[PDB]
């Protein structure tokens, strides 16, 4: 399944690269040019923590950092020239790990805190408040689906964006247009990844505050 | 033919006109963020997260329109 | 990614995190903490000594 | 054919144009929240719940439009 | 066929476009409630009931549009 | 058939789009009532009757639209 | 048949969409009356007659639209 | 022929009407930037980046509309 | 014939309606420039470049609409 | 016949609806000029040239719409 | 027949919808004139000529729409 | 019909390598040098103060 299996292979490779690069450069050096940046990441990540802060701080902190790292993999395909069947269903694959992991995440806070021991009680006087079950139920379902809908929607929006900018650039015989698009699209991409970490933080600060 | 023609017309209708509402609404929010921060600079870290929440909720209404557009084009 | 390639790709992510925590977080968290403890330390010493 | 073509055109019409009203309306509310908090920061925990109530009521009008759209597409 | 096609097109037209008016109007009211309470916090229990009355009257105009939509779909 | 199809399309057109004007207009008035009372609480019994008069006059414009809609559906 | 179908579609078009302008415009005026009286209560008997004049002039534009609608339905 | 005609009509519909929302929304933001900087000149480097973020988010809604337009024209 | 007729209708649709958004948006910006300079004349050389940037970004949305129009007319 | 009919419909569509944007936008600018000069009369010779620049840029968007209209009528 | 029918539909389209922009824009200007003179009565002979210039420029955009309408009806 | 996009990317990478290296390095240098310089200055001047 080249156009398929080759794709999952690709995204898997990126994720591994994240894993090893972590401990490897982390034992060293960083050093200082490197150290200071690591400070931006970790410390800005701490300011971000406050807000959700303590609950997932190891769990979510490690995660979001890994999310920037793994998220850069798409920038790599954009960075390539700056032909597929890695990155199409490797991008679908990332949308699946991320969005699937998000549906998983609602549960992970659910059991991790109540939250979910209390989430079964979500109906509550809230379904009585608001006395109709249609309101509370449509709301909660729209929430669980909506978390997946939002996160997956962002993921696929990103992957698709990659595919499209790629198309515009590659088909055209004239290079200049492809360049301007690709540069603008590149700023776009970086913004998108940071926006992703922010989105994880948004779902998470949700979780701390959510119910 | 008639069903295919109807899909392409329907895709144009649902994609463009509804998405105008967030094009305006995302801008309304950022104008409020800029005016609020200009009037009171110390309130920046309090209202910036509100602006992001609000922009994403406004952007979700077009993403619904775009979703129907893509269903009509490709589903 | 017709079947199963997406699966492999995602597992690489989950395990990637676990490896970070076990190894990086030991190497990363601790290796990075040196500047925190350090700047914090020299400053603290300065303040206390000046005050007393 | 004619009935199926009419469904796809109708789905585009009801989905996109009505949803513009909340795209704007959700943004109007968040702009009021941002401007109200910038003018008086101590009123944040009082008006934030009002903003959520109000955003959900505005978002329900498009969800009605989207509901008719989905009925036309899939019912 | 032609009558059935006309019903589905008519349902899309009456459902979506008119409901934009409350999507905006419900939001206009909540923005006034938030801005009024931010300017004068002691007036909250006086104007909150006004906001509810006003939101329901604005929401009734789309519910009329939705009613015609449902008649066209199911009556 | 053609006349009946035209009735159902016409009913959708006249019902939904015109009623947006009061959905917005009823809300504009209540926003003015809320903002006026927040600025000057002693003027509440003077301006509340004005708000009711004004809401009913704005609501009459859609009721005209709805009337034409019902004539097309049932007359 | 075609002429009769055109009458019913035309009646829907002219009745609903134009009447939105007064639904909004009657409300704009009453919002100005409420805000003007809240700011300066002594000016109430001076500006109330202005509001009535102005509401009637705005309401005449839809009554023109409604007139064309009724001509199409019944003339 | 009918499918090709539908593509060209659909391209016109989705391209032009939705892009009006950012034409307005990009301008709303820059008006807020200009008014905020005129009121408080020292806040310029704080709110200029907000204006750029906000303009790009508003411009993305039309770029979605334009994308559907180009798909209809060339895909 | 049908494809050519569809091109000319599509060109009219995409050219005119979307370009209204900058006709309004370019004006919104210049109104902010004029009001900002009237309130604080010393800020003129700071905000004039902002107005030009902003006008060009708003004007680019119609130029997209016009581009689709010209493609339909001549491509 | 069909191509000629499409030209005349397309000319009406592109001419009228897009030109509404400057009808509004030219007025927005002159309202800003009048309000700015009323607030600060000494700034008249500074902002009058800005108003002319801005009116001409807003008027160019309809002139684009009118250009497409005339092409459809006479080209 | 088809060409003549297209002329009459096109005349209605170009005449009515675009002329809404000055109906609003002429009013925006006179509202600015009234508010500017109320705030600063001594500036009346300075801003009244500005209002006339501005009203005529806004009125020219519909007169373009009306011109296309009359061409379609009588040319 | 020419590659030429490689060329564009390169020139952009030139101006942007200037802009990119320049801005971060003066600040980032000031930053890492600020943490270290913090522990150091506080400690040295501190020792002076305490002893004297």
């Amino acid at each position: 399944m080249f156009f398929s299996v080759v794709l999952g292979l690709l995204f898997l490779v990126l994720f591994r690269s994240v894993a090893k690069k972590a401990t490897s450069g982390v034992p060293g050096k960083f050093q200082t040019a490197i150290e200071l940046v690591i400070g931006f990441v970790n410390g800005s990540v701490k300011d971000m923590y406050h807000g959700k802060s303590k609950l997932i701080a190891p769990l979510a902190l490690t995660i979001f950092v890994w999310v920037f790292l793994m998220n850069l993999m798409d920038l790599l395909p954009i960075d390539l020239l700056p032909r597929v069947v890695p990155s199409a269903d490797v991008n679908v694959t990332l949308s699946m790990a991320l969005g699937v992991f998000i549906l998983i995440l609602f549960y992970s806070i659910k059991m991790k805190g109540i939250g979910g021991f209390t989430k079964e009680l979500t109906l509550q006087p809230f379904n009585h408040w608001a006395f109709i079950p249609v309101n509370l139920i449509l709301e909660g379902v729209s929430l669980l689906s909506k978390p997946v809908s939002l996160g997956l929607r962002l993921f696929g929006n990103m992957y698709a964006g990659e595919l499209i900018f790629i198309l515009i650039a590659g088909l055209l015989p004239w290079w200049s247009q492809w360049i301007l698009n690709v540069p603008w699209a590149i700023f776009h991409i970086l913004i998108i990844t940071l926006q992703a970490f922010i989105f994880m933080v948004l779902t998470i600060v949700y979780l701390s505050m959510a119910s | 033919n008639l069903n295919m023609d109807l899909l392409y017309m329907a895709a144009a209708v649902m994609m463009g006109l509804a998405a105008i509402g967030a094009a305006i609404g995302i801008g309304i929010l950022g104008g409020k963020f800029l005016e609020g921060a200009a009037r009171q600079p110390d309130l920046i870290p309090l209202l910036r997260t509100q602006f992001f929440i609000v922009m994403g909720l406004v952007d979700a209404i077009p993403m619904i329109a775009v979703g129907l557009g893509l269903y009509v084009m490709f589903a | 990614n017709l079947n199963a390639t997406i699966l492999g790709q995602a597992i690489a992510f989950v395990l990637f995190v676990l490896f970070a925590m076990k190894y990086v977080w030991p190497p990363l968290m601790a290796a990075i903490e040196k500047r925190q403890k350090e700047i914090a330390d020299g400053l603290a010493s300065a303040e206390r000594a000046h005050k007393d």
